[PDB]
């Protein structure tokens, strides 16, 4: 085993916003030569390539590697493909990180994108990745999934009178973090009052959502120098799989981790629980450890990600949140980019759209910047939490 | 031991649609007529997801939650609106129905008289010993094949009503029946067409050549076959596409309106066909006291007319004690306007190729 | 229709898909282990618990309780053959058994029982349409009181 | 006195069509194929003249022929392609054969096994007394309602067969019968489509979970009901949609090629659905000798299966004297080309409303 | 027809797909580099031969020889929209400019005139239809004698 | 860098047949719990899985990784999922090569399967795996591509006249082949005459096409012995990615392999060689020491795949066939199973079912043993070669 580290990370700005103008194909050219200028590599260093997305029903693209090998202009370099809901990139990088580490190659570029525009509408599409003839064929949606997720969280921890308040706090934080974020799609908005986002939609904690790809450069450890000076190594990650079926979060015997705690369901997201600490055990960290953090935010799930993650007990991230512990000088800062509700969603990107973020951190440039960073965490799902993916890096 | 029915259930949609909301749009007939005359306040809506076979399988599983553990011997499933035109929806019935496999299973279709004509069948399977027990089933959604603009639109219903054939536990014995038909197109549904269309104008010419003409002949020949007349029952039971219907009926063949009275459920649904003469009968079982007799003559435009004669047993004082009667299901209803059941119904000209719900 | 050209699709469901399915679609057919008795929903071919392979159908409870419920009330997230009702009352509802189901609240008769707590029963409804032309039969739920 | 099958006719159209006439335009099967594996040749075509109440009223008066002055008291009509969807064309077939009004009557539904469904409930209402005697008509359209460049186009046909079931001069006793069914959607026809349609490819695997899967259980069913095997049957008689399909069932549950060529006639015909195994019956029956065993077991897509069991008797001599086979009837033809059988058949996209037959 | 209700469909193309593609299909636009003038299609952002992102529209020729042919007759792998015209004459052309793309010949008035090597001339024909219900259109081949 | 090795590898039985009655995770079970038993393993044991589809258009169902996991019964483990044409399991099992190499997992799972009977018309669909805009949406298959390289081939090195011998030759080995493969679709079947089989569909050289799945169960070297007494290496492996559109193989400058041949095409895939050299390179041989192989059968492409992978020289593969050359007593005996032809295909299986009898051979445990087999290799591709996989088995 020897260590991997990330040379550049970048993705194309304002990630909530479309890009209808462009091919899937060049919107993957973009972000992928953006991040081999910043690393100061020629594309042809490339050694293999992994990339996500959700899948071929949006675009009617399918085996799309040896396509995307050739967009890049990296032929015979293979790419190897990841369809994994918006966990799509952050299992891409564990793939690459493997790659890496095992020996057999030196150079691999990780990503993934979304051209939800390709398909007339991708929001009926999505639920094709679930229990689908027990979810997506009786029109059951993943936003269904969340907003029950949520609902559970406030009726069973006590938030009754306040639900509005929490969400609507979260939304604002995220619309702060986006405001002086040039790559976010809230960059300069005006942060509207409180009061006008409880009156909105979601009580301010809807997501953006748009079309972006994005990619991080990998690189042995004996090799970064001849790329960057400050390079960002990864300690640890875990991706974890459980049934897609919402009911199994209630009673899932299929889950074997132990220390669990006795009562799990949506509000307490089993799989995320047993995804960090397989991820903090091989990191060699602990929830105390952890400097800034990224989380996937829609409705009340940020709360839910940062109990199972470890950042506060059962039931209190709404408090928590109230407190301003996910503020720049709180406890924990969390989606210092602006987040999925700042700076922008796009399913298969999103797990570099966290990556860029932790990297700009770990190296003093971020736009909202946690001073002396040295441990940044990406906490990602896929469906309802079907798909958990926890990624730890670190600056030395 | 003597053959008839054991148990029965029934299915109806709760969306209910007042008659005044039809005719506020079209002004093509009087509210006074519908509402007094023919005896109508509001019908039946289908949801977008319910059917014949919806409402089928409800009264169905209500029939056979009464006997535990039943094993099916046979199933037929009376319907003129059937949602295949090729293949048994009966065998769809079956499997949701979880109870075998083994079964006599087909659809049967003579308009309105569909649910009698599958009970005739299910009685002949247990009286020639072919099997030990059948289910009948009888439904139908005359709203969904009613068009838009039609004169009987503002009383066009939905319906289900499944009754269990067998020997043990007889709550109403069969005594005999009697079947007549006919060429009479006096309604049609050609094959193709969603809507079911009349072949002449409304009123009592019409009425005076299919309905009566075969409710008489029935009723007249089964009666000559037992040695009975009106006096001789209890209660009468005729088609209920409207609550004029039986009591019009009834003047014509020398029952009286106490007769006829305890039938009545369709104020509040308006014609759910193949459904109606069953409910009618279901609803007299709900309150008939042992010792009484029951005469129910059908009718399908087509036309024909099945008379079935019973008797009720000492066993519907335990079937009654507790039975969730059809007058208590019938209080459970949502109203809708006029846009909403239409939107409901599909009757809404739209795209032939939808891109999404809305474009 | 006046134009009878072939259009593009790139899927199309085989009635095998369904025709496996009616046990737990129509019947709310699970699964339960022979050899430690876990049950589990949807219908599955190892057991979780205990990794054995004798597992058979198993007919879930009917009845149960809304655990949790969410309005669908946004145009934009209405999936093709759900259009047509607005709201749907989503919901996960918690069994006698104690398994829980993912579904919806129809025919609600009085919105003042609509609650959490509140107790259901399943019924078969129509569902989405295939895409070989079948009609697609499916479970939903309602308040039972 | 045993209850069973006293006459029968039949009606099949005269217009033929080679195969090779489909597949020169549309070229979507192998010749091959279907003339040498599946075993048909040419297939009926159905004039713009003729339909399943056509053919089922040819059936069943050359059936009453057989018995004069026969007074009709049941009459069931078996078919998946219906001329109405609502109203039962059986009451129009009675009204053609003018002899008697009061009888039980209607529709049965069942896709290619609605005429042996028929049969059942006719045998049913002999056997409990409900009758002295019953008409059971097996018929169907296949070819109206196949769609050009279907791969099953150049084989659909169409045909009518009718039973007389009594107790008087019965030429074959009905000793037992077995069902089942279930859903399995391997062909429909959802309510509105004029075309039959398949749920997957062709092939043995679809065969597997419906026709092989239905037929052996029903068939397994009835012969474990009267503890027999294969062996004790001198003719055994399935669907006969192609004539290869009679041969590989008999392969697949123990028979052997000697039981199953006498019921074979569709190599000139094609499939003729809810007729077919009537037709294989009455191609039987037209040779067969007294003391004979005959098993019939038809198969309906959808799915479900009819078994029954018949004895021969001495009266087959008689009937048999002066007596047209099936055989004979199926040399009267009349040979058109592809472009006349589409005309023929209404499959040309013309104008929705016509001007004069021309414009 | 008579009744609708929405059918399930996983892929609804937007219109945005083709109409990028315009100069691809209509006009046989591929690609051509403005630092080595390499030559390509279908269209690309990176020149494959030197990685430079200069990369302009390029009018391929029109013009060209069969390289390879081969018969398309077998019925189950006819393509929805494919299925009238039987047999289809699959080839590969080589173009005047050297590129080579996948296409069929249609219209051989001459059956003895089809062969290796045979000069070939770009179509613009219907293609199978659009999800979206838009006509599709592209390029095809005659042989040009 | 350590080994990985093999420690058991099992496939549903007869490929080229549908299992319609099975749902695709019933399918799965099946192959991966008797690989298990034959490892003497418990699922409990298996740390990840890497596993192949050709997407989620068959069956509508996408994100299949936690789908896969749950059927198994190893919640939390993760599934990696891969989709690449006839290539996913080639491709899943480098991916679960480099997760054990990493030293990230031990033990892990790789294989793939395929539904096609899930789709009405699955011939139709999988064109969607190709250059979409410019194949699929104009009606050109894959098959097509086969047919034509099979032309290219026959035209071009002076097959003229024997076209039709050649095909039959390879059919009636591969059948031969398969006749006395348990496994096998054909086996038992009577061998037709070479005559009857010039006279059939493509000369006999028509594949077989059903239903399956399958896995090999690979382990770090160090643990690999409580498993088994005869582990199977891996030497080395490569994949590689060229542009799907079928033209591209006349004239690809976005290749860069140096030394390929001057004239490339379909009958000589330049994207196969480039796969082969590097993998061999990889795995410490040259094409000399190969003891057995596998190819993608279909028409003429076992020629061209025969060519690429340095078996015989440029058009020299159909005099070799001719000469007896893959027949168990030749020079190279290839598909020794009975090859897609003989044993038959399913697409996202077919990577193992080349590599359980590559095992198989290596442990002279195959009914059509090639004796002292010290070397085995898996030669597959996906669309018309636009994926490529070489993968190099030893015994020692
Ligand atoms: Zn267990
Ligand atoms: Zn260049």
């Amino acid at each position: 085993a020897r260590r991997v580290a990330i040379v550049s990370a970048a993705y194309t700005p304002k990630p909530g916003s479309s890009r209808v103008r462009q091919t899937f194909k060049e919107m993957i050219v973009e972000s992928a030569y953006k991040a081999l200028k910043d690393a100061k590599m020629h594309p042809r260093e490339i050694q293999a390539v992994a990339y996500g997305y959700h899948g071929e029903g949006i675009s009617e693209y399918g085996g799309l590697g040896p396509t995307i090998s050739d967009a890049l202009g990296i032929s015979p370099a293979p790419t190897f493909m990841s369809t994994a809901n918006c966990t799509s990139s952050s299992v891409s990088f564990q793939m690459g990180h493997q790659m890496v580490a095992s020996g057999e190659y030196d150079i691999v570029l990780c990503g993934g994108f979304e051209k939800m525009t390709d398909h007339f509408n991708y929001a009926e599409y999505i639920g094709s990745s679930t229990e689908c003839e027990y979810d997506y064929f009786l029109g059951i949606s993943h936003t269904d999934a969340f907003a029950l997720a949520t609902a559970e969280y406030f009726q069973k921890f006590g938030y009754a009178g306040r639900e509005a308040d929490v969400l609507a706090t979260f939304g604002r934080q995220m619309r702060i973090y986006a405001q002086n974020t040039p790559t976010a799609t809230r960059y300069g908005q005006p942060i509207p009052s409180l009061e006008v986002l409880k009156n909105s939609e979601a009580c301010g904690s809807m997501l953006a959502w748009g079309e972006a790809s994005g990619c991080a450069i990998l690189v042995a450890e004996h090799l970064a120098h001849k790329y960057t000076d400050k390079p960002v190594f990864v300690r640890g990650c875990a991706y974890t799989g459980v049934s897609h079926y919402f009911g199994t979060r209630f009673h899932n015997p299929t889950l074997h981790h132990p220390g669990l705690p006795k009562d799990v369901g949506m509000a307490v997201s089993a799989n995320s629980i047993a995804c960090a600490e397989i991820a903090y055990k091989k990191a060699g960290i602990t929830a105390k450890d952890i400097d800034v953090a990224q989380v996937y935010d829609l409705l009340g799930a940020g709360l839910i990600q940062m109990e199972s993650m470890g950042i506060c007990g059962k039931g209190q991230a709404g408090d928590f949140v109230l407190e301003g512990g996910i503020a720049l000088d709180g406890q924990l800062p969390l989606n210092t980019d602006g987040g999925n509700i700042g700076r922008g969603h796009a399913s298969g990107c999103d797990g570099i759209l966290h990556i860029t973020e932790l990297f700009r951190q770990l190296r003093g440039e971020s736009d909202n910047q946690v001073k002396g960073a040295r441990i940044g965490v990406s906490q990602n799902l896929g469906g309802y939490a079907a798909h958990n993916s926890v990624i730890v890096l670190s600056n030395d | 031991k003597k053959i008839g029915i054991v148990s029965y259930g029934a299915g109806i949609p709760v969306c209910r649609l007042k008659v005044q909301e039809v005719i506020n749009v079209w002004k093509n007939t009087d509210l006074k007529l519908v509402e007094e005359n023919l005896g109508v306040t509001e019908r039946a809506v289908l949801q977008p997801d319910e059917d014949v076979i919806t409402l089928g399988v409800l009264a169905a599983q209500r029939a056979l939650d009464k006997v535990p553990g039943h094993q099916i011997e046979a199933l037929y499933l009376g319907t003129c609106t059937n949602p295949y035109d090729s293949r048994a929806s009966a065998s769809i019935i079956l499997e949701m129905l979880g109870s075998g496999y083994d079964a006599y299973c087909a659809d049967v279709q003579f308009a309105g008289k569909s649910g009698t004509s599958a009970l005739q069948i299910c009685q002949a399977l247990v009286a020639s010993g072919m099997t030990g027990s059948a289910l009948a089933i009888g439904a139908d959604t005359i709203n969904r094949n009613t068009a838009p603009g039609d004169l009987t639109e503002s009383y066009a219903g939905a319906g289900a009503a499944a009754l269990l054939i067998g020997s043990q536990d007889v709550i109403a014995e069969f005594d005999a029946s009697f079947s007549c038909a006919a060429d009479v197109a006096d309604n049609i549904r050609p094959q193709g067409d969603r809507y079911i269309r009349s072949g002449m104008g409304l009123g009592s010419d019409k009425n005076s050549i299919g309905l009566e003409d075969q409710t008489r002949r029935a009723a007249e020949g089964l009666m000559a076959k037992l040695h009975t007349s009106p006096a001789d029952y209890d209660y009468v039971v005729f088609q209920q596409n409207l609550v004029s219907t039986p009591y019009s009926l009834a003047k014509h063949l020398g029952f009286n309106p106490k007769q006829v009275e305890p039938g009545i459920y369709a104020g509040n649904v308006g014609d759910a066909g193949s459904a109606s003469p069953l409910l009618g009968l279901i609803n007299v079982l709900d309150q008939a006291r042992p010792g009484q007799k029951i005469l129910l003559v059908s009718y399908g435009f087509g036309a024909g007319s099945d008379a079935i004669a019973l008797t009720v047993t000492d066993a519907i004082e335990q079937y009654q004690k507790h039975n969730k009667p059809l007058r208590e299901l019938l209080e459970s209803k949502i109203y809708v306007d006029y846009g909403t059941s239409i939107k409901y119904e599909f009757k809404y000209l739209r795209a032939d190729y939808a891109l999404t719900a809305y474009l | 229709s006046m134009y009878p050209e072939q259009i593009h699709r790139m899927t199309t469901a085989s009635m095998l898909r369904e025709w496996r399915e009616h046990g737990g679609k129509y019947r709310l057919e699970g699964s339960q282990c022979e050899e430690c008795n876990e049950i589990f929903f949807p219908r599955r071919t190892v057991c979780g618990a205990c990794n054995s392979l004798s597992v058979k159908p198993y007919r879930c409870a009917r009845s149960g309780k809304i655990e949790v419920m969410a309005p669908a009330e946004n145009p934009i997230l209405a999936a093709m053959g759900y259009g047509e009702t607005v709201p749907r009352i989503m919901a996960m509802v918690r069994l006698d058994d104690g398994l829980v189901i993912a579904s919806e609240i129809v025919d609600v008769c009085d919105q003042q029982q609509l609650k959490v707590g509140a107790p259901v029963r399943m019924v078969i409804r129509k569902h989405v349409r295939e895409s070989n032309l079948a009609w697609q039969y499916a479970y939903k739920f309602v308040l039972d009181i």
